[PDB]
RNA sequence: AACGAAAGUCGGAGGUUCGAAGACGAUCAGAUACCGUCGUAGUUCCGACCAUAAACGAUGCCGACCGGCGAUGCGGCGGCGUUAUUCCCAUGACCCGCCGGGCAGCUUCCGGGAAACCAAAGUCUUUGGGUUCCGGGGGGAGUAUGGUUGCAAAGCUGAAACUU
C-alpha cells in the first residue's frame, strides 16, 4: 500500500517535469511536502503553488518553469551527522557548485548549506539539483 | 524484343531538354538533326536515339511527361480559367443548425443570405 | 489577428468559408486538435470552428510575411486537389512550388540536382504529406499545414484547421492564405475585394474539364 | 527488490552471509575440503622422490610427447 | 562560467526553449527559430518589427509545437482574448 | 526467441481449454490451437447437377448443401495446405484471405 | 540424450541400487 | 495539452469525472421529496434509497431499489431539495 | 572550394565570424572544408582502431576495413567518426571527413573555490551507447584524467584538463566506448545549471542577416 | 498449514469405447518403432494415500506516476430516434456518448533494452516507495551420503574430489 507519501510526490514532479509540463497535481498533502516544496521554491526552482483543502489530506498544485533536472528521495531517513554530511553530498549532487540535499534539522527542514551554517545535523529527506 | 536501353532514352531526353526549337514530328528531320548537336558514335545508336525523340515528339505536346523538365512549362508559358460567375456566388447555403448556433456565438447570423435545414433523425454513421 | 478590428472577420470571408465546406470537419479526432471543434452534430462530422481558423490563418500569414526574400518559402502539395492552389499561391506570391512528387532527399541530399534550402515549408494535408514533415526535422525547418481534425500534428509548427479534404475548400484555404499574405505586406489595400477569385485556384477534374470542353 | 527498511540489518547481513557460499572461490578457500585433497596442503613446494619418468601427449591440436616424471 | 575575476569564460550561451526551457543543443537538429511578423495597428501592414520564438526538437516530435505557438502568440498580443 | 504473442491460441485469460480431436490424424489439440475451417458446398457437384436436373420428379426442386464443419491440427495444415508459412513481418496480418476479386 | 531419459536411466539406476543395498 | 491549467476546471469537466477524482469530491446524489398525489405529505426520499419508503397517508411506496438511482413510483411528483 | 550550402556561402566569404554561430542556431555542417577553414592549424587527429569486418558469400567471405577516428582542438572541440571502406586508406580517409563533420562544442567547468580558467567538466555527466555506460565526473586542479585509454584519448583532445571516470558494461568493443564518451562530452552544453538559467535574448539568424547578400 | 491436472498405489462397485505391457500380421538388411487385428492393468464412480508438469505471461505481491485510439464483458448515469403488440402501451432489444473495474488489441523517437521487443520488461550511474523466495562460468548432479515424509513408485532438504 502507500508508504513514505514525500516519496510518491516528488515523482509526481519528476515524471510530470520530465515531459515538459506546467502544471502537477500532487496527493495527498503533507506538512513535510509543504516545508519541502517551500526550500525549492526559495532557491527559484519551482515558482508558487496552492493547497488545495478538502476536509481530507489535501492536494497540491504546483507551477513549473522546468528548471529541474532530478527531485529524489531518500528511504529510510538515514540519520547524518555533521561530519556525514560530506560524504552525503560527495555522493548525490553533481556538482560542488550547485545542487542541494534537504535534511531535516531540529531547527527546522533545511538544505545542506544551511545546516552547515547553523552548525547542526539530522536526519536526511532527499535531494534536489 | 524491342525495348530501348537507358542510353537511347536517357540520351534522347538530355538531346529534347536542349534544342527543342530545332526537333519537329518527322523522324528523317530529327536523324538529320542529331550529328550537329551530339557526338554520338555509330548510326545504329543515332537511328535509335532519333527513333525515340519521334516517340517522345510524338507524346509530348499533348500533356506533360514525368522525366521530361518544366522546359514543357516553358512551352506552355509560350503556347498554353474562372466561370463568370463564382461557384463560391450561390445565394441559398444550406446550414446544419449546430453551424448556425457556432455563426451566432461568433457575432454573425444577423445578416441572413444562410437557410438553415432540418436536423438528420438517427444516428447510423458507422459501419457494421 | 492582434485584437484588432482591421483584421477582423467579415461577412463576404464567412459566406465563402460557409459556401466552401471548410467547417465540415471529419468523423475522427486526433487528440490534440480538440481545441478546434465546437460540437459534434448528428451526423458525426465535426464542425471546425472558424475563428480559430481565422486566427491561425492570420498568424500564418505573419509567419509567412516575416520572411526578407519570397523565394525561398517552398510549398508542397502531393495530392491532387492542392496541386493548382500550389502553382498559382507559388505564380501570386513568389514563392517555390513543389507539386507532385516529392523525392526524398530534397532538403537533406545535397548533391542531387534538386537539392533546396527553404526557411519555411507550408504543405497541404499533414498525413499525406509526412515525407516532407519528415524530412523537415534535419534542416531546422517551421512547417505550416492546412490540418483536417483527424490529422496527425507530428512535426507541424502552426496548424490551419479546415476541411482540406474537399476541392473547394483545399482551393479557398490557399486563396485566404495568399490574400492575407498580399494585403499583409502592402501590395493590395484592405479595403477592396481582390480581383483574383477562387475559381483559379480550384481543381479541374478531367471529367470537369471534358464536361466543360463539351457545350451545349 | 531488496530489504531496505532501517531496521533490517539482521537479515541483509544473514542473506549476504549464506549467498556468499555460492561464491566459488569463497567457498573453494573457506570450507576446508580443498586443503585436505590438495596433494601439498598449502604449501608453496614439496620434496619428493621419482617414482617413474613418463611421457604424455598433448592435447589435440598439439602433437608432442611432453616429458613428465611421477 | 563566470570566475573570480568576473570574466565570462563560457564558449557561447545556448538559446533556450520557449516551450519547456530546455537547452537547444548544439546538434539539436530538429528545432526552429521562428519570427511571426508584427503589424501596425492603424493600417494592417508589415512594418519591420518582430516576435522571435523558439522550440526544441523534442517537444516538436511529441505534437506539441503547435499549442505552444498558440499559447505564446496569445499571450504577446497576436491571438485575440476571444 | 518469442515467435508469436498469442503463442497461437485463444487462451487469453482462463487456465484450460478442452481438446478436441483432428478430422484428418485424430491428434489431440486444444480447442483454440487448431485450425477451424467450415465447408460448405452442394451435395451433388457442379458437374453432375446438369443431369440430376433432368431426372427430378419435382419441379424447381434447389437441392441442399452439405455442411461439414471441419478441425484441423496444426501438422495435417501445412501438409494439407490449408494454412501456409509467410513473413516474420506479414504474421501481423490476422485479416482472413480474400475470396473475392 | 534426450534429458528425460537420462533421468529416467537415473532412476532405474537408483532403483536397482536401493534393491541392492537393503539385502543384508 | 501540456499547459493545461489544474486549478481551474471547467464545469464540463468537472460533472464529466469520477465523484472521487475532482479537486473537492462531491457526491452525486441528491435529496428529493416526492409528493404522492391523493396526499398531502411532503416525503423526503433519497436519490439513491436502498429501502422502500413508505408514505404515512395511504401507505403507499415511493420508490423502489434498484442497483443505481431508485425508480419513483409512476406518477407522482419529485423534485429537488435545495 | 566551391560552396553548394547556404551556410557554405556564407562561411567562404566572411560573414560568419566564428564557428560558435553556427553551433549556437544549430545549423547542420554539411560540407567537411568550413571545418579545415575555422579550426585550421590547430586540428590534429589520431587513428582508433582499424578493424575488419566480414561478409559471408558464396564467393567467400568479402572482407571490410572499418576505421574510428578521433579529432580535436584542445580547447573546446572534439569529434569521432566512424567510415567503413573496403581500403584502408579509403577508410582512414572517410574518417576523417566524418570527423570533422561531427564536431561539437564541450563546455568546461570548475571544481570548487573557481579562479582561474576551466579545467573539469561541470557536473557528473553520463552517456551510453551499445552497453557501455562511461560517466564522466568532476575533478580537482592538476589530477589528469584517470580513466581508460580510449577515452583518455577521447579527453585530452577535447579540452578537458581533468577528469574521473567509471565505465560499465562490455567495454572492450571499442566503437560503443568512444561513442558513449562521446555521448558524454556532447552533452555538456545540453545540462541546466544554475547559471544557465537567465533569460534569452534571441538575436537574428545568420540566414535572416545575410539575405540580401546571398540572393546575389 | 488448505487445495494441487495427468500418470501412479490400496479397498469396493462398474466396464460401452479407447488402451501401456503382451500375442500376431507387414514395412524394411534388421525393427522386439511408426502401420493394421485383438486385448490385460488403466481410462469411469465412491473412500484412503502420493504433491510432480513447458503447473508458462517461461515475467512474485501491494501502491504511485507516465501518450493516444477503437471495440469487447459487467455495473451505473445521461442522450435524437427505431421495435414490441396485445393497453400513449409495461419493461426489455438496438443507436450516440460518459465513469469505474476486467480479458485482450492496434499505433507511438515517452522511456527502456544486448537485441528480439515492452505502455511495462518505463520513470535506474540524473543510481534508495515497501517486502518474500532465489541465481554467481560449463559439467560433476539434482548424483553420493545424512536427515525426514510415503503401503509402494518416490518427494523435499541436498555437497565435494575431479574436469574443462
Ligand atoms: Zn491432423
Amino acid at each position: 500500500v502507500r508508504m513514505n507519501v514525500l516519496a510518491d510526490a516528488l515523482k509526481s514532479i519528476n515524471n510530470a517535469e520530465k515531459r515538459g509540463k506546467r502544471q502537477v497535481l500532487i496527493r495527498p498533502c503533507s506538512k513535510v511536502i509543504v516545508r519541502f516544496l517551500t526550500v525549492m521554491m526559495k532557491h527559484g526552482y519551482i515558482g508558487e503553488f496552492e493547497i488545495i483543502d478538502d476536509h481530507r489530506a489535501g492536494k497540491i498544485v504546483v507551477n513549473l518553469t522546468g528548471r529541474l533536472n532530478k527531485c529524489g528521495v531518500i528511504s529510510p531517513r538515514f540519520d547524518v551527522q555533521l561530519k556525514d554530511l560530506e560524504k552525503w553530498q560527495n555522493n548525490l549532487l553533481p556538482s560542488r557548485q550547485f545542487g542541494f540535499i534537504v535534511l531535516t534539522t531540529s531547527a527546522g527542514i533545511m538544505d545542506h548549506e544551511e545546516a552547515r551554517r547553523k552548525h547542526t545535523g539530522g536526519k536526511i529527506l532527499g535531494f534536489f539539483f | 524484343g524491342r525495348v530501348r536501353t537507358k542510353t537511347v532514352k536517357k540520351a534522347a531526353r538530355v538531346i529534347i531538354e536542349k534544342y527543342y526549337t530545332r526537333l519537329g514530328n518527322d523522324f528523317h528531320t530529327n536523324k538529320r538533326v542529331c550529328e550537329e548537336i551530339a557526338i554520338i558514335p555509330s548510326k545504329k545508336l543515332r537511328n535509335k536515339i532519333a527513333g525515340y525523340v519521334t516517340h517522345l515528339m510524338k507524346r509530348i505536346q499533348r500533356g506533360p511527361v514525368r522525366g521530361i523538365s518544366i522546359k514543357l512549362q516553358e512551352e506552355e508559358r509560350e503556347r498554353r480559367y474562372v466561370p463568370e460567375v463564382s461557384a463560391l456566388d450561390q445565394e441559398i447555403i444550406e446550414v446544419d443548425p449546430d453551424t448556425k448556433e457556432m455563426l451566432k456565438l461568433l457575432d454573425f447570423g444577423s445578416l441572413s443570405n444562410l437557410q438553415v435545414t432540418q436536423p438528420t433523425v438517427g444516428m447510423n454513421f458507422k459501419t457494421p | 489577428s492582434g485584437a484588432l478590428d482591421v483584421l477582423q472577420m467579415k461577412e463576404e470571408d464567412v459566406l465563402k468559408f460557409l459556401a466552401a465546406g471548410t467547417h465540415l470537419g471529419g468523423t475522427n479526432l486526433d487528440f490534440q486538435m480538440e481545441q478546434y471543434i465546437y460540437k459534434r452534430k448528428s451526423d458525426g462530422i465535426y464542425i471546425i470552428n472558424l475563428k480559430r481558423t481565422w486566427e491561425k490563418l492570420l498568424l500564418a500569414a505573419r509567419a509567412i510575411v516575416a520572411i526578407e526574400n519570397p523565394a525561398d518559402v517552398s510549398v508542397i502539395s502531393s495530392r491532387n486537389t492542392g496541386q493548382r492552389a500550389v502553382l498559382k499561391f507559388a505564380a501570386a506570391t513568389g514563392a517555390t512550388p513543389i507539386a507532385g512528387r516529392f523525392t526524398p532527399g530534397t532538403f537533406t541530399n545535397q548533391i542531387q540536382a534538386a537539392f533546396r534550402e527553404p526557411r519555411l515549408l507550408v504543405v497541404t494535408d499533414p498525413r499525406a504529406d509526412h515525407q516532407p514533415l519528415t524530412e523537415a526535422s534535419y534542416v531546422n525547418l517551421p512547417t505550416i499545414a492546412l490540418c483536417n481534425t483527424d490529422s496527425p500534428l507530428r512535426y507541424v509548427d502552426i496548424a490551419i484547421p479546415c476541411n482540406n479534404k474537399g476541392a473547394h475548400s483545399v482551393g479557398l484555404m490557399w486563396w485566404m492564405l495568399a490574400r492575407e499574405v498580399l494585403r499583409m505586406r502592402g501590395t493590395i489595400s484592405r479595403e477592396h475585394p481582390w480581383e483574383v477569385m477562387p475559381d483559379l485556384y480550384f481543381y479541374r477534374d478531367p471529367e470537369e474539364i471534358e464536361k466543360e470542353e463539351q457545350a451545349a | 527488490g531488496k530489504c531496505r527498511g532501517l531496521r533490517t540489518a539482521r537479515k541483509l547481513r544473514s542473506h549476504r552471509r549464506d549467498q556468499k557460499w555460492h561464491d566459488k572461490q569463497y567457498k573453494k578457500a573457506h570450507l576446508g575440503t580443498a586443503l585436505k585433497a590438495n596433494p601439498f596442503g598449502g604449501a608453496s613446494h614439496a620434496k619428493g622422490i621419482v617414482l617413474e619418468k613418463v611421457g604424455v601427449e598433448a592435447k589435440q591440436p598439439n602433437s608432442a610427447i611432453r616429458k613428465c616424471v611421477r | 562560467m563566470q570566475n573570480d575575476a568576473g570574466e565570462f569564460v563560457d564558449l557561447y550561451v545556448p538559446r533556450k526553449c520557449s516551450a519547456s526551457n530546455r537547452i537547444i543543443g548544439a546538434k539539436d537538429h530538429a528545432s526552429i527559430q521562428m519570427n511571426v511578423a508584427e503589424v501596425d495597428k492603424v493600417t494592417g501592414r508589415f512594418n519591420g518589427q518582430f516576435k522571435t520564438y523558439a522550440i526544441c526538437g523534442a517537444i516538436r516530435r511529441m505534437g506539441e509545437s503547435d499549442d505552444s505557438i498558440l499559447r505564446l502568440a496569445k499571450a504577446d498580443g497576436i491571438v485575440s482574448k476571444n | 526467441t518469442k515467435k508469436r504473442r498469442n503463442n497461437g491460441r485463444a487462451k487469453k485469460g482462463r487456465g484450460h481449454v478442452q481438446p478436441i480431436r483432428c478430422t484428418n490424424c485424430a491428434r489431440c489439440v486444444p480447442k483454440d490451437k487448431a485450425i477451424k475451417k467450415f465447408v460448405i458446398r452442394n451435395i451433388v457437384e457442379a458437374a453432375a447437377v446438369r443431369d440430376i436436373s433432368e431426372a427430378s420428379v419435382f419441379d424447381a426442386y434447389v437441392l441442399p448443401k452439405l455442411y461439414v464443419k471441419l478441425h484441423y491440427c496444426v501438422s495435417c495444415a501445412i501438409h494439407s495446405k490449408v494454412v501456409r508459412n509467410r513473413s516474420r513481418e506479414a504474421r501481423k496480418d490476422r485479416t482472413p484471405p480474400p475470396r473475392f476479386r | 540424450m534426450r534429458a528425460k531419459w537420462r533421468k529416467k536411466r537415473m532412476r532405474r539406476l537408483k532403483r536397482k541400487r536401493r534393491k541392492m543395498r537393503q539385502r543384508s | 495539452p501540456l499547459a493545461k491549467d489544474l486549478l481551474h476546471p471547467s464545469p464540463e469537466e468537472e460533472k464529466r469525472k469520477h465523484k472521487k477524482k475532482r479537486l473537492v469530491q462531491s457526491p452525486n446524489s441528491y435529496f428529493m421529496d416526492v409528493k404522492c398525489p391523493g396526499c398531502y405529505k411532503i416525503t423526503t426520499v433519497f436519490s439513491h434509497a436502498q429501502t422502500v419508503v413508505l408514505c404515512v397517508g395511504c401507505s403507499t411506496v415511493l420508490c423502489q431499489p434498484t442497483g443505481g438511482k431508485a425508480r419513483l413510483t409512476e406518477g407522482c411528483s419529485f423534485r429537488r431539495k435545495q | 572550394w566551391m560552396p553548394v550550402t547556404k551556410l557554405g556561402r556564407l562561411v567562404k566569404d566572411m560573414k560568419i565570424k566564428s564557428l560558435e554561430e553556427i553551433y549556437l542556431f544549430s545549423l547542420p555542417i554539411k560540407e567537411s572544408e568550413i571545418i579545415d577553414f575555422f579550426l585550421g592549424a590547430s586540428l590534429k587527429d589520431e587513428v582508433l582502431k582499424i578493424m575488419p569486418v566480414q561478409k559471408q558469400t558464396r564467393a567467400g567471405q568479402r572482407t571490410r576495413f572499418k576505421a574510428f577516428v578521433a579529432i580535436g582542438d584542445y580547447n573546446g572541440h572534439v569529434g569521432l567518426g566512424v567510415k567503413c571502406s573496403k581500403e584502408v586508406a579509403t577508410a582512414i580517409r572517410g574518417a576523417i571527413i566524418l570527423a570533422k563533420l561531427s564536431i561539437v562544442p564541450v563546455r568546461r567547468g570548475y571544481w570548487g573555490n573557481k579562479i582561474g580558467k576551466p579545467h573539469t567538466v561541470p557536473c557528473k555527466v553520463t552517456g551510453r551507447c551499445g552497453s557501455v555506460l562511461v560517466r564522466l565526473i568532476p575533478a580537482p586542479r592538476g589530477t589528469g584524467i584517470v580513466s581508460a585509454p580510449v577515452p583518455k584519448k577521447l579527453l585530452m583532445m577535447a579540452g578537458i584538463d581533468d577528469c574521473y571516470t567509471s565505465a560499465r558494461g562490455c567495454t572492450a568493443t571499442l566503437g560503443n566506448f568512444a561513442k558513449a564518451t562521446f555521448d558524454a562530452i556532447s552533452k555538456t552544453y545540453s545540462y541546466l545549471t544554475p547559471d544557465l538559467w537567465k533569460e534569452t535574448v534571441f538575436t537574428k539568424s545568420p540566414y535572416q542577416e545575410f539575405t540580401d547578400h546571398l540572393v546575389k
